[PDB]
RNA sequence: AAGAACCUUACCUGGUCUUGACAUCCACGGAAGUUUUCAGAGAUGAGAAUGUGCCUUCGGGAACCGUGAGACAGGUGCUGCAUGGCUGUCGUCAGCUCGUGUUGUGAAAUGUUGGGUUAAGUCCCGCAACGAGCGCAACCCUUAUCCUUUGUUGCCAGCGGUCCGGCCGGGAACUCAAAGGAGACUGCCAGUGAUAAACUGGAGGAAGGUGGGGAUGACGUCAAGUCAUCAUGGCCCUUACGACCAGGGCUACACACGUGCUACAAUGGCGCAUACAAAGAGAAGCGACCUCGCGAGAGCAAGCGGACCUCAUAAAGUGCGUCGUAGUCCGGAUUGGAGUCUGCAACUCGACUCCAUGAAGUCGGAAUCGCUAGUAAUCGUGGAUCAGAAUGCCACGGUGAAUAC
């Protein structure tokens, strides 16, 4: 998109290539640099991400999940009861998780 | 001076030279009426001239070959309108509206294997 | 029979002609007959030399003949005796002075004619047809060859009923005229009848 | 027709009178792609009609058409598993299309000497609304009237 | 004076061959009226493809013959000879006669 | 195709180019308007295979009598075979 | 079967041969070859002249021809229900699948379904699916516009005169020829649409929405067709199911069906005059001109391997005149006589010409076929096969519709 062949050929395919770039970024974005299966998984909503929970359990990866009163535990290694819809509540969990993980190997 | 236009219609090709003179038409060293100016397609040659008047203003010297009576007459009409660009491009506004600018691309269709001509198919029976 | 010959359809687009001489109608038929006779003798004589294609051209009442083979040393022998004998026979058949050229064929497993010839030879030696097909496909893909595809037919393994059982790998755009396909065939003469083998090999797009 | 609603093909007007309607008429009369033969027949017939009734070429021809243009016709529908004949109004262009077609068939059946004479007599009777073409219009109207129950 | 007409089965080779004749003749002499295309001949064939019956299934092949003409007008002298021994052709037919 | 039949064709060609093409004067020169005597017409005891209009013009490779093409010297199907893999110079599938 | 008088040709009746018509091997003898005669339907036997051209420690040789024994040769003989190769068909219909993942005990499912949209499994959005392949589309040929180069055998706008013929100097404009480029992209505009895909309309443009036509035929189905094009397993025959020759047949004829041509007429028949094409072929060939014949053709004899010469006058059409609705000046079958050409040979069984003859047929029952535009209909022209021979097949152009609510 910067150094390779983008302006070559017509514009239609260039529009197609850029359009597909946007699609791939949206679907698999901040995962591109992971380069291997994780060793922990944090979820915001257990019921809404049951597919992700099942995959982690299949691969034997620890799972931390925020579960609401309508969610299903026993697919979660570390259950965290609480609201998972309110933006304020979600921001609180993410900030705390972001802070605690920042202290890495030190 | 002379102004030129080619014109073509289904295997016919014209060559028209229009001059700002009298109102006579000569085709293949013959008069319009003598050539086909009374028989079929008499007026299609004149058609682009009733639009944007001619009266006696323009003299036409034309040579055409190939095709038939209607094909040649159509080629002449296309050439004349093509050559009528002597009066700049202000005429194409209404010549195109009339439909003389477009070249009619309607060649005869080649015949196919299994068919008797182009699209006619041999009679079919079940039993 | 519902597919066009992949080589013939691309003759003027990507593939070249195997004969490049010019002639009038007076000797057009005679040249064709002479070309057929040289090819049949030459391909019979060089059976063990792994010969891909024979290109014949006739400049100035002469005949050149170019042999594409994967075993040039065996074709040419010690220095030039056997190749010399070939030129003598070819000149005799063609009735004009004859040249001869040897073209090396690197990567014989990318040439369909050689691949098909290898498979048919194995079949006549009672090799399992499935094993031969898999081996040809896998080692061709091992060296470029984006689109190997192979096919066999008839009395497979001595069965009483014929079947085809083809097998492809990669991509083989047969409908793309731009594509560079290298189709060719061969026949095996096992004790139970004839087994036909077809090979498609797809290479760079243009 | 199943999918693609289509446009319309243009025809040039008649050389002698410059009318599209008359140009369509010669097309209906034409056979084997002989337009010069057809236009010759029509012009001869029109001239005979004009001198017969005075009037004029176009006006006499139009008067004849007005006595043969249909207004309603039947059409099998077959909705509920039974065959009906529901009357339907006729599109304005289809009117003269049927009128011109009917006139030509009447002329072809008429047993005079020349086609031009046949055509001149046929549409002359149409002007006085007593020809076979007029009879055809009356039958179509009468049949549609009988089936007026369906609509 | 001297006329050379070339025939071949593809236009790519004929154009290369004629250009060689033009440049060598122009270099070693004069004139050269320039290549002239002349009409192409298209010879068509139709053949049944089935070994038995099936009359309506057939292929249609054709051979296309290209033509050219140089028409050099100075016999010169160091030309006619140089024009010889310049075949270097493997599929284009050259007629040298006037 | 019944090599006997192919053997017949070669014999017919051999006779045709031996007797006729030089004895064509027999039917060409004499059988004209000299002024005659019909002794020449009696002189048609030649093998009867010397007549050029007695060869069937078979395919060069298979020898089948039908579907022949003069330019290539082959039958319709054999031409296609060769055409599809090169051989016939300049020949390609046609469309227009 | 892109062309059965002989041949082709297999089939029938007779007359013949047996290592053979076709191929290799061994031995023996002889160059090869050429001119004539007899018997025979011929195949084949019998003879007579003529020729003897190529190597050589030489039991023999190289090309060529006869005789003898074997190994063999030969088969259009059977099995397309043993096969390869090739082909039809559903169908140029838009579908058919796989890897990994996931669901189910499992056959399997998902993906490939759903909301829109497209000619399209075309595209966008959504979605336990994520990707990929064969298909669709594009790349190929041709046609429609323009530009550059080249300009003869093709062309003639502007100039000179001319036999008024581009004919002739001359000209490179134009037509054209054939190589290389430009051009069409929903690209631009307005509206609709989840703001997406896309759709409707407009401008421009030769061309507008995959511009027209062609080639291109997925996985598979019908034990579909072909052992007779060829190849091929098995089986079968081997003084015969092989091989040669003459004549006959494949062309029969109480009938039935398919596909076509020509008609039944006045939108026409006939007579006279006259205008406008495209695309092809030609050396065992196309065959000007001129003379002869009513004609098919014959004699003499240029040119052309061909933008040059020949085939080769396009016909419908257009002007006049006549026919006046009749089984006719419609129709041309059938038959008699007389001829031409090809071919060794036109009886069975060729094509065409001249004179005469002048059937049925007055628009066709039940039923049934093709076609959406340069199409149908109608009118001519060329080619392959081919000594000779199309109403068939494959191509070319002229005139040119009706109708899709
Ligand atoms: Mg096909
Ligand atoms: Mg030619
Ligand atoms: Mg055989
Ligand atoms: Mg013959
Ligand atoms: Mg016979
Ligand atoms: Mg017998
Ligand atoms: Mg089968
Ligand atoms: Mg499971
Ligand atoms: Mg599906
Ligand atoms: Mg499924
Ligand atoms: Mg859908
Ligand atoms: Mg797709
Ligand atoms: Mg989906
Ligand atoms: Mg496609
Ligand atoms: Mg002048
Ligand atoms: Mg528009
Ligand atoms: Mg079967
Ligand atoms: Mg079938
Ligand atoms: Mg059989
Ligand atoms: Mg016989
Ligand atoms: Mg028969
Ligand atoms: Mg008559
Ligand atoms: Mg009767
Ligand atoms: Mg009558
Ligand atoms: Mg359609
Ligand atoms: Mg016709
Ligand atoms: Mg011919
Ligand atoms: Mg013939
Ligand atoms: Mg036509």
């Amino acid at each position: 998109s910067q150094d390779g062949t983008f302006d070559k050929l017509t514009k239609k395919e260039a529009l197609m290539r850029t359009r597909e770039l946007e699609k791939l970024e949206n679907s698999l974005g901040g995962i591109k640099d992971m380069g291997g299966l994780p060793d922990a998984l944090f979820v915001i909503d257990a019921d809404h991400e049951h597919i992700a929970i099942k995959e982690a359990n299949n691969l034997g990866i620890p799972v931390f999940a925020i579960v609401d009163t309508n969610s299903d535990p026993d697919g979660v290694d570390f259950v965290i009861p609480g609201n998972d819809d309110a933006i304020r509540a979600v921001t609180l969990y993410l900030g705390a998780v972001a802070a605690t993980v920042r202290e890495g190997r030190s | 001076n002379q102004y030129y236009g080619t014109g073509r219609r289904k295997s016919s090709a014209a060559r028209v030279f229009i001059k700002p003179g009298n109102g006579k038409i000569v085709i293949n060293q013959r008069s319009l009426e003598q050539y086909f100016g009374r028989e079929t397609a008499r007026m299609v040659v004149r058609q682009p001239l009733e639009l944007v008047d001619m009266v006696e203003k323009l003299d036409l010297y034309i040579t055409v070959k190939g095709g038939g009576i209607s094909g040649q007459a159509g080629a002449i009409r296309h050439g004349i309108t093509r050559a009528l660009m002597e009066y700049d491009e202000s005429l194409r506004s209404e010549l195109r509206k009339a439909g003389f600018v477009t070249r009619d691309a309607r060649q005869v269709e080649r015949k196919k294997v299994g068919l008797r001509k182009a699209r006619r198919r041999p009679q079919f029976s079940k039993r | 029979g519902q597919k066009v010959h992949p080589n013939g359809i691309r003759l003027g687009i990507v593939k070249p002609w195997n004969s490049t001489w010019f002639a009038n109608t007076k000797e057009f038929a005679d040249n064709l007959d002479s070309d057929f006779k040289v090819r049949q003798y030459l391909t019979k004589e060089l059976a063990k030399a792994s010969v891909s294609r024979i290109v014949i051209e006739r400049p100035a009442k002469s005949i050149r003949v170019t042999i594409h083979t994967a075993r040039p040393g065996i074709v040419i022998g010690k220095k030039g005796e056997d190749v010399e004998k070939l030129r003598k026979v070819v000149a005799d058949i063609a009735g004009v002075p004859a040249q001869i050229n040897i073209a090396e064929v690197r990567k014989p497993e990318l040439d369909a004619k050689l691949v098909a010839d290898s498979i048919t030879s194995q079949l006549e030696r009672r090799v399992m047809f499935r094993r031969a097909m898999k081996r040809a496909v896998q080692n061709a893909m091992r060296l470029g060859a984006k689109g190997i595809k192979v096919e066999v037919s008839g009395r497979l393994g001595g069965a009483e009923i014929a079947r085809t059982e083809w097998y492809r790998e990669g991509r083989v755009p047969l409908h793309t005229l731009r594509a560079d396909i290298d189709y060719n065939t061969s026949e095996a003469h096992t004790t139970y009848g004839v087994i036909g083998v077809k090979v498609w090999i797809f290479k760079g797009e243009i | 027709p199943r999918r693609r609603v289509i446009g319309q093909r243009k025809i040039l007007p008649d050389p002698k009178f410059g009318s599209e309607l008359l140009a369509k008429f010669v097309n209906i009369l034409m056979v084997d792609g002989k337009k010069s033969t057809a236009e010759s027949i029509v012009y001869s017939a029109l001239e005979t009609l004009a001198q017969r009734s005075g009037k004029s070429e176009l006006e006499a021809f139009e008067v004849a058409l007005e006595n043969v243009r249909p207004t309603v016709e039947v059409k099998s529908r077959r909705v509920g598993g039974s065959t009906y004949q529901v009357p339907v109004e006729v599109r304005p262009v289809r009117r003269n299309a049927l009128a011109m077609r009917w006139i030509v068939e009447a002329a072809r059946k008429r047993g005079d000497k020349s086609m031009a004479l046949r055509l001149a007599n046929e549409l002359s009777d149409a002007a006085e609304n007593k020809g076979t073409a007029v009879k055809k219009r009356e039958d179509v109207h009468r049949m549609a009237e009988a089936n007026k129950a369906f609509a | 004076r001297i006329r050379i007409r070339l025939k071949a089965f593809d236009h790519r080779l004929i154009d290369q061959a004629t250009a060689e004749i033009v440049e060598t003749a122009k270099r070693t002499g004069a004139q050269v009226r320039g290549p002239i295309p002349l009409p192409t001949r298209k010879e068509r064939f139709t053949v049944l493809i089935s070994p038995h019956v099936n009359k309506d299934a057939r292929d249609q092949y054709e051979i296309r013959t290209h033509l050219r003409l140089v028409d050099i007008v100075e016999p010169t002298e160091k030309t006619v000879d140089a024009l010889m021994r310049l075949d270097l052709a493997a599929g284009v037919d050259v007629q040298i006669s006037l | 195709a019944k090599q006997s039949m192919k053997a017949r064709e070669v014999k017919r060609v051999a006779l045709a180019d031996k007797y006729f093409a030089k004895r064509a004067e027999l039917k060409a020169i004499i059988s004209d308007v000299n002024a005659r005597w019909n002794a020449v017409l009696k002189l048609q005891t030649l093998p009867r295979d010397s007549s050029p209009s007695r060869q069937r013009n078979r395919c060069r490779q298979t020898g089948r009598p039908h579907g022949f093409l003069r330019k290539f010297g082959l039958s319709r199907i054999k031409v296609r075979e060769a055409a599809m893999r090169g051989e016939i110079p300049g020949l390609k599938k046609a469309s227009w």
